């Protein structure tokens, strides 16, 4: 019950937009909490928010958009329903976005993404398996 | 915040991408207008490499935040709000 | 019978932590060994991986579990 | 707010052991530290020892023989523990905060230590 | 097997990329290249009408702000001591639950920032970022890396100053002199507010990235001793602030001192 | 260790009038740019109190008439104007080093 290949992708920008946001604003609200002085706690945590909540907002929405365009590329490519896609196009995302800096900056990365979408579909099997019986 | 999930991602994705690439299409121009005087050809690029990734997340994320906060107020009170 | 946002954020939050258990022996499995006993400890530094983990993935999974 | 408060012990015997609790109020004794500093009226004040906000200790030279201090965040106490007491010693004893830049600005009751027989 | 690779694959895409760039630097490729920003300029003048509207103005003046210095870039000095000039002018004119209930309670930073407070009522950690961020890492990293002296002698302590001037009293036994550029200098940001003494004394720990190039000239003849012109390297810098309770009111170091300089 | 000295061991002043304490080192305090050199005052029947510490920075509710200067190895302490509560035994205490020590004492009067 999802939408189309094309126009999924802004849906996902925008949710990890959202994410990115609200993370951001609770965390910083911590933050600032935390770092402030005693008597201007308040002002400094909103100063905190207003000035680093749409910097990780950026962030995940791009890391967000950028694997849902290479997850609806490797399933028009590959045109299968396997979970295989969601390494595959998980670790190009990889090689998308530490591109800048070195060979091996690269090879870190995309390997350390790939294990981590490794490790959720190997941890969603057991959800979907339990909660249903 | 009752959610509705709808509105919102759409709203959000479809001016964050449009303010990247003003941001991306502004930062190469800006970028272009100060190349160095001489020539050792890979400083060229990475000069307007840290300048187009200078421009464009601050033309992405101020949008974003503009357009989630507009839809966030919208939406808390679009049905509180029919009278 | 979809709409139970309770129970829709219950499933986030517990995903969430299972999840970030597994994450953080995945980022303590390398860097413990790389990085010897480091100034804390071998128990505080897995300690604060599995937790830092745990937490900076239940929340971001909180939030998803909504939208 | 801020107070300290000490207790009593007083005209003792000599060489036999002094100790001295501190309940400070107001703060933790795991952020604030403990200076414990005693005057006498023929030698002007002097410096005994210190507890640290690390949890550490540290004590005078001249008096290293027989100094003891420790502490207790539950029950935000400090004690002191003299072992020997002499006729030298007749004095008052304070147990004062060190705040920012070891400044010791909020200071207890003091006790009035007297040795006779 | 594969180690044997490194050497061969890695100069078969240099021999490649030259001939590219001779493609490049010809006259076809200089002349698209002009031609290309010619018409880049001349869509940028057809799109002037679009951006001179004055709504658009509105929302520029509402997204845009001096918050893209967040995102990166380098001041020229010039620039830089125009802005402090600006600002000059601008200004001048069993886990328990006390455990749990402790979270309001006051702690080490709080001591620290409230110290810093009492010495200054304009101190908070925002209002410094900004000032950290446009005047005094640009600052302390050029004058580091081009071999500046008067420039650091204001803002370092002692000891830093001190082991800084036996490094550079080397280079002068070397006969050469240090030129370079800081082309970027990215994520200034306060770590932890700390207190390192056992008397108690408050600090502030820095940290940033930027992009360097060290490189030697003789005095004499000018060739290369050391360095690359390319080869553009990557490093870290993390610094220690203090603040002197007397001499604040020094203009151009405004009481602040650095203890430590580490560059990683 | 660093055995303190203070001049003027007896003083009396009339009122509205400047009193001036100098306080003088064996070595030098400083360290980091700063001298820890802190100030005291005891009534006849009270415990210290703490007037100035880092030698340029008042107390917690110390009013502004006390003042502290000095470097190197030499302090000094002005009150300009004088008042008539002001009749106490004041400290000079060094923060440095681990054996703190404190000073002599002063006496101050009104004729
Ligand atoms: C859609 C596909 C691209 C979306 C954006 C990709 C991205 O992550 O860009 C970085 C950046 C995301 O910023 P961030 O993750 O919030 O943090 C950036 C850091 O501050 C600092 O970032 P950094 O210094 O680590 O460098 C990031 C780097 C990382 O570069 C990439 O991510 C490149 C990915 C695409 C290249 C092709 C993939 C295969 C080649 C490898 O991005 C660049 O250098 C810009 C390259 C983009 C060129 C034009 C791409 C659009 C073509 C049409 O995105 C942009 O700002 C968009 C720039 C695109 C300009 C063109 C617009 C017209």
């Amino acid at each position: 019950s999802r939408d189309p290949c094309p126009i999924v992708i802004l849906n996902d920008f925008g949710g990890a937009f959202a994410m990115g946001a609200i993370g951001g604003v609770v965390w910083h609200g911590i933050k600032g909490f935390r770092n402030s002085p005693l008597g201007e706690r308040g002002s400094g945590a909103m100063s905190a928010i207003k000035a680093r909540a749409p910097v990780l907002g950026g962030n995940f929405g791009v890391w967000g958009g950028l694997f849902s365009t290479f997850d609806c590329a490797v399933k028009a490519v590959r045109k299968r329903e396997d979970p295989w896609n969601a390494i595959i196009a998980g670790f190009f995302t990889g090689g998308a976005l530490a591109v800048r800096g070195g060979w091996r900056h690269t090879r870190n990365s995309s390997i350390t993404c790939a294990c981590l979408l490794g490790v959720i579909e190997g941890v969603g099997l057991m959800f979907q398996r339990y909660a249903a019986w | 915040s009752r959610g509705w999930t709808d509105d919102l991602c759409y709203g959000t994705g479809a001016v964050y991408l449009l303010g990247l690439g003003i941001g991306g299409f502004s930062g190469m121009m800006q970028g272009l207008q100060n190349i160095p005087p001489n020539s050792p050809g890979k400083l060229q690029l990475n000069t307007v490499l840290n300048h187009i990734t200078k421009r464009g997340p601050f033309l992405g994320n101020n949008a974003g935040i503009l357009a989630l906060s507009y839809n966030i107020i919208n939406s808390t009170i679009d049905a509180l709000r029919g009278k | 019978q979809q709409p139970s946002n309770w129970d829709k954020f219950k499933m986030g939050l517990m995903m969430g932590t299972t999840v970030g258990v597994c994450t953080g022996i995945l980022f303590g499995g390398f860097a413990i060994a790389t990085q010897g006993p480091g100034p804390d400890g071998v128990v505080r530094t897995l300690g604060k991986y599995i937790a830092g983990s745990a937490g900076t993935f239940g929340l971001f999974m909180s939030i998803g579990s909504i939208i | 707010q801020v107070q300290l408060k000490q207790s009593g012990p007083g005209l003792v015997q000599p060489s036999q052991s002094l100790s001295i609790t501190c309940t400070v109020s107001g703060f933790s004794l795991t952020t604030y530290g403990v200076h414990w500093v005693r005057q006498s009226p023929g030698k002007g004040l002097e410096w005994l020892g210190v507890m640290w906000r690390g949890g550490s200790t540290d004590f005078n030279a001249a008096f290293m023989s027989r100094l003891s201090i420790t502490k207790d965040n539950s029950k935000s106490q400090v004690f002191f523990k003299m072992n020997s007491l002499q006729a030298d010693d007749t004095a008052i004893y304070y147990c004062a905060r060190y705040g920012n830049y070891d400044a010791m600005d909020y200071w207890g009751q003091g006790t009035s230590v007297t040795v006779s027989s | 097997g594969s180690t044997i690779v490194g050497k061969t694959l890695k100069k078969t895409g240099e021999t490649m990329e030259h001939i590219a760039t001779k493609a490049w630097e010809s006259e076809l490729g200089k002349n698209t290249r002009k031609a290309a920003a010619a018409t880049a300029k001349k869509l940028d003048e057809s799109f002037e009408p679009v951006r001179q509207t004055k709504i658009y103005k509105e929302v520029s003046e509402v997204i845009d702000d001096g918050e893209s210095s967040r995102y990166g870039g380098f001041i020229t000095k010039e620039q830089r001591r125009l802005k402090r000039e600006r600002d000059l002018a601008s200004g001048k004119r069993r886990k328990i639950t006390n455990k749990v209930g402790g979270f309001f309670a006051e702690t080490e930073s709080s001591r620290v920032y409230s110290q810093f407070k009492l010495m200054d009522p304009t101190f908070s950690n925002e209002s410094f970022t900004r000032h950290l961020r446009e005047y005094i890492v640009p600052e302390i990293l050029e004058a580091y890396v081009k071999g500046d002296v008067k420039v650091l002698k204001k803002w370092f302590s002692e000891a830093p100053f001190n082991v800084y001037a036996a490094q550079q009293k080397i280079f002068k036994e070397q006969d050469v002199y240090a030129d370079g550029r800081i082309l970027d200098i990215r994520g200034v940001e306060i770590v932890s507010a700390k207190l390192l003494a056992p008397q108690d004394i408050p600090v502030l720990v820095v940290g940033c990235r930027a992009q360097e190039i060290n490189l030697y000239r003789k005095k004499k003849t000018g060739e290369i001793a050391a360095g690359d012109e390319a080869n553009i390297l990557m490093s870290s810098y993390a610094m220690v602030f203090t603040r002197d309770p007397e001499q604040i009111d020094d203009d151009e170091t405004e009481g602040w001192k650095i203890l430590e300089f580490v560059r990683g | 260790d660093i055995v303190l000295t203070q001049s003027p061991a007896s003083l009396a002043v009339s009122l509205g009038q400047r009193a001036t304490i100098s306080c003088r080192a064996s070595e030098s305090v400083d360290i980091y740019g700063i001298s820890f050199m802190n100030w005291f005052q005891q009534k006849p029947g009270q415990p210290p109190k703490l007037l100035i510490y880092a030698t340029s920075n008042q107390g917690s509710g110390v009013p502004a008439r006390f003042s502290g200067s000095g470097s190197g190895t030499d302090f000094s302490l002005n009150i300009h104007p004088m008042e008539e509560d002001d009749t106490a035994m004041y400290f000079c205490q060094q923060s440095k080093e681990v054996p703190r020590t404190f000073g002599g004492g002063t006496k101050l009067e009104i004729k």
